[PDB]
């Protein structure tokens, strides 16, 4: 769904 | 020999956590090789974490156990901001290396790295800086992309010291935070992209060699599109006149071109730029060709898509091309699930020549085609099989598992599975196809790639990412067995 910049 | 050789993992390092007290938080966001050293000099890169710049020299070793990587400088940014962007410049008086670092405070810090000193600060942006690029035509010209939605162009030349902002790329081209900025080789065109899903190409004017009380403001890009991708765009580059870009959620690097764009043509002026007159057109271009059966001709053409599986919902991941005269152009990118991918672009052309020849021969000789590896001449293979048989020379790197061989043990042609596997990697006939990596290397651990760098001679490729990790791949090594 939402985009993420940080590492998982 | 060995122009076809692709890299292998040689060295890796983890640099100490430097952000946990201020998601796991520590990352190398950037890596850049110094580009202004003399030919043959040992290559130097800077890796930029949230709080540090780690400057390393690479030296080729004869000992597989020796460490080719040495850290010759380590700078801490002792401010209260996280960095994520770097580029190299040079002191206009001493010619010494300058490392530019920027992050969430919105200033460009310019460091004298050999002396461990702040040379100057570039102040002016209204938000965090996400990317920096130095002009290939002028090492004193730097572009920065920001959350303030603008690009500022700066000059470190002495004549602009009082007012180093030479140009602002503003107006309404962009509506949200910028993630990526890139210069053309000629230094007069700039690509920008970010969260608004727009990729813009801008034409820069010539900047006078004197004090500028105000920057030149550009209100309109000469090409604009939000149509190449369907998601935020976090990495844009020129490849000659062609364009490479990636978006979030897509698992591709897209090679495309602007129709009618050639850097051999004169540089258009600011008032040649198109304007968004109709809010329903999501692409506009000054460059558009006049001849087409469409009333509104196509303004861009998708050319190919490099398959980059398992990036998921991750963004801020950048790819890099090695592009130097006399060596093969190589694309490199690491995904969000512990893999590094490589494509040697010169393979495409040989594969294409080989399948054209193989297709020609199959038609002319009714499938009676024998393929022989290059490295026996064409002329002498033709004597051996006789004039009823087609002979095709096949590149040595193209290794087995246009019509397929009739049966498994036929002397002519290749199995369907051979041909499919090759096509997956090398066939460029489908713009919405997915090009499998020519090389895919696994990484131990959980690693998200942030940036890739290549040494001037192409023998090293450094991929950096999360956990402050650096992976250094090598080819054409001197290691003795």
């Amino acid at each position: 769904k939402a985009a993420r910049k940080s590492a998982p | 020999s060995a122009e076809w050789e692709l890299p292998r993992l040689r060295t890796s390092f983890i640099f100490q956590d430097d952000y946990k007290y201020l998601q796991d938080l520590a990352e190398f966001f950037d890596v850049k090789f110094y580009p202004y050293s003399p030919p043959g000099a040992p290559p130097v890169f800077a890796a930029t974490s949230k709080k540090h710049a780690v400057i390393c020299r690479l030296t080729q070793t004869t000992d597989k156990d020796a460490n080719p990587c040495e850290i010759i400088q380590l700078i801490r940014d002792d401010g209260n901001e996280a960095n994520c962007a770097s580029c190299w410049s040079k002191d206009p008086i001493t010619d010494q290396p300058l490392l530019c670092i920027a992050g969430n405070e919105g200033n460009v810090k310019v460091y004298n790295v050999t002396e461990g000193k702040l040379y100057r600060t570039l102040v002016g942006h209204g938000g965090g800086i996400n990317d920096l690029a130095t002009s290939p035509a002028n090492p004193y010209i730097i572009a920065s992309a920001s959350d303030d939605t603008t690009i500022r162009i700066w000059s470190l030349a002495p004549e602009h010291e009082k007012q180093p902002c030479v140009c602002i790329l503003g107006g309404e081209g962009h509506s949200y935070d910028l993630l990526s900025v890139a210069f053309h080789d000629n230094g007069r065109y700039v690509l920008s992209a970010g969260h608004d899903q727009v990729i813009n190409l801008w034409a820069l004017p010539e900047f006078p060699n004197e004090h500028m009380e105000i920057p030149i403001v550009i209100y309109y890009p000469h090409f604009s599109s939000s149509e190449i991708h369907n998601n935020l765009v976090d990495c844009v580059a020129f490849y000659g006149d062609l364009i490479l870009s990636r978006a979030c959620h897509e698992d591709t690097i897209v090679l495309w071109r602007i129709e009618g764009f050639s850097s051999d043509d004169p540089i258009p002026g600011p008032l040649d730029a198109p304007t968004p007159t109709d809010m329903t057109k999501q692409t506009r271009s000054y460059f558009t060709p006049t001849v087409s059966p469409q009333s509104r001709p196509a303004m861009f053409t998708r050319l190919a898509q490099f398959h980059t599986p398992d990036c998921g919902v991750q963004f801020f991941m950048r790819f890099r091309m090695y592009h130097v005269p006399g060596k093969h152009p190589i694309l490199a990118f690491a995904n969000a699930k512990s893999k590094t991918f490589f494509w040697d672009l010169a393979r495409f052309g040989e594969y294409a020549r080989f399948m054209a020849d193989l297709k020609e021969a199959q038609q002319s000789y009714n499938g009676r085609v024998v393929v022989v590896d290059q490295g026996i001449s064409l002329a002498q293979a033709q004597q051996v099989h006789g004039p009823g048989v087609g002979v095709v020379m096949k590149p040595a790197w193209l290794v087995p598992k246009v019509s397929a061989s009739p049966d498994p043990d036929s002397p002519f042609g290749f199995s369907r599975e051979t041909l499919q596997a090759w096509a997956d990697m090398y066939d460029l006939s489908n713009p919405v196809g997915l090009i499998k990596a020519h090389r895919s290397l696994a990484i131990d651990g959980a690693f998200v790639g942030r940036q890739v760098g290549w040494s001037p001679e192409g023998e090293w490729c450094v991929v950096v990412g999360n956990g402050n990790r650096a992976l250094i791949y090598q080819r054409w090594g001197k290691e003795r067995g």
